[PDB]
């Protein structure tokens, strides 16, 4: 399934 | 007018009303601005083609604009509008282009140390965007981590069309990110995208350009120190001018890919996922393969275990997009203009 994943972007 | 200007820099931007709040986010060789669509209640990326002032910049243009509307797919960049402020073909001068905003670059993610999850997952989208425009039989030619754009909620987009095309036979592919083919002046099939997408992983791993080359001829010295002198095999394949260079190189044993790539480099095994440093460097051992016939194909990458994990056939398997070459600059001007006022 698609993930719930998170990048730190400023 | 249904127009308005506003100076970005130096340069002008004359853009429909609708979009307003322009900001720069980044510059190019065409200036990109973030804005607001009051019409569509969105951000955009409005791209100013700063594009026929020769016969180069017109295929470039004209290949952006119709492989932008051919295109439709999850991890390629798409078109939301194209417009001109100008009134006739005479008047014609300046192409605005209208797309999806993102919130940054790849570049970014390099400065960043990522977990084998994200790093998986980012490569996987990266690889079902190039296995879309490879089964209509287009290669981009130009990736490298200012044509990847990401969101924060770790989702990727490809970007330049300016260079994408079929399979063929100068020096416009970034200098670290060419193929030994390209660098060599060989032909290059689909698989030529597969060496800079080692080079994108390769630079994620170390947080450094991974082949560091002073000019196009030092780019040759920067791949075979680190890989190896090729085996005579890949020679015979030369142009003989290439090869006679090539032969009278110094010889190289290369490193292994534990040396060049050592797990302190790669994330941590997590406990809570199968992924691992030891298929990440297989599948970097298999795209940083100097001979085109004997490194993996796209396929093949999305089969990997390092990437299969992400496998969605919607993404993976979408059907091809619907494809529709010299001219003089009067009749790419035209050529434009009419792709333009189509859409
Ligand atoms: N749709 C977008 N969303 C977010 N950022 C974008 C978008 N389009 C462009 N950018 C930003 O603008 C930069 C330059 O865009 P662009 O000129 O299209 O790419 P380029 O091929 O790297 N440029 P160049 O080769 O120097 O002409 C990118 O590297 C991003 O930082």
């Amino acid at each position: 399934p698609r993930p719930t994943l998170q990048l730190p972007l400023a | 007018n249904n127009f308005y200007s506003v100076e970005i820099g130096d340069s002008t931007f004359t853009v429909l009303k609708r979009y307003q709040n322009l900001k720069p986010i980044g510059s190019g060789a065409g200036i990109v601005c973030a804005a607001y669509d009051a019409i569509l209640e969105r951000n955009v990326a409005i791209k100013k083609l700063s594009p026929f002032q020769n016969q180069t910049h017109a295929k470039r243009a004209y290949r952006e604009l119709v492989l932008m509307k051919c295109v439709n797919h999850k991890n390629i960049i798409g078109l939301l509008n194209v417009f001109t402020p100008q009134k006739s073909l005479e008047e014609f001068q300046d192409v605005y282009i209208v797309m999806e905003l993102m919130d940054a670059n790849l570049c970014q993610v390099i400065q960043m140390e990522l977990d084998h999850e994200r790093m998986s997952y980012l490569l996987y989208q990266m690889l079902c965007g190039i296995k879309h425009l490879h089964s209509a039989g287009i290669i981009h030619r130009d990736l490298k981590p200012s044509n990847i754009v990401v969101k924060s909620d770790c989702t990727l987009k490809i970007l330049d069309f300016g260079l994408a095309r079929t399979a063929g036979t100068p020096y416009v592919v970034t200098r670290y990110y060419r193929a030994p083919e390209v660098i060599l002046g060989m032909g290059y099939k689909e698989n030529v995208d597969l060496w800079s997408v080692g080079c994108i992983m390769g630079e994620m791993v170390c947080h450094k350009i991974l082949f560091p080359g002073r000019d196009y001829i030092d780019q040759w010295n920067k791949v075979i120190e680190q890989l190896g002198t090729p085996c005579p095999e890949f020679m015979k394949k030369l142009q003989p001018t290439v090869r006679t260079y090539v032969e009278n190189r110094p010889k190289y044993a290369g490193y292994s890919f534990e040396k060049l790539f050592p797990d302190v480099l790669f994330p941590a095994d997590s406990e809570h996922n199968k992924l691992k440093a030891s298929q990440a460097r297989d599948l970097l051992s298999k795209m940083l393969v100097i001979d085109a016939s004997k490194r993996i194909s796209v396929d093949e990458a999305l089969q990997h275990p390092y990437i299969n994990v992400w496998y969605d056939p919607s993404e993976a398997e979408a059907p091809p997009p619907k494809i529709p070459r010299e001219h003089t600059i009067e009749e790419w001007k035209e050529l434009i203009y009419k792709e333009v006022m189509d859409l």
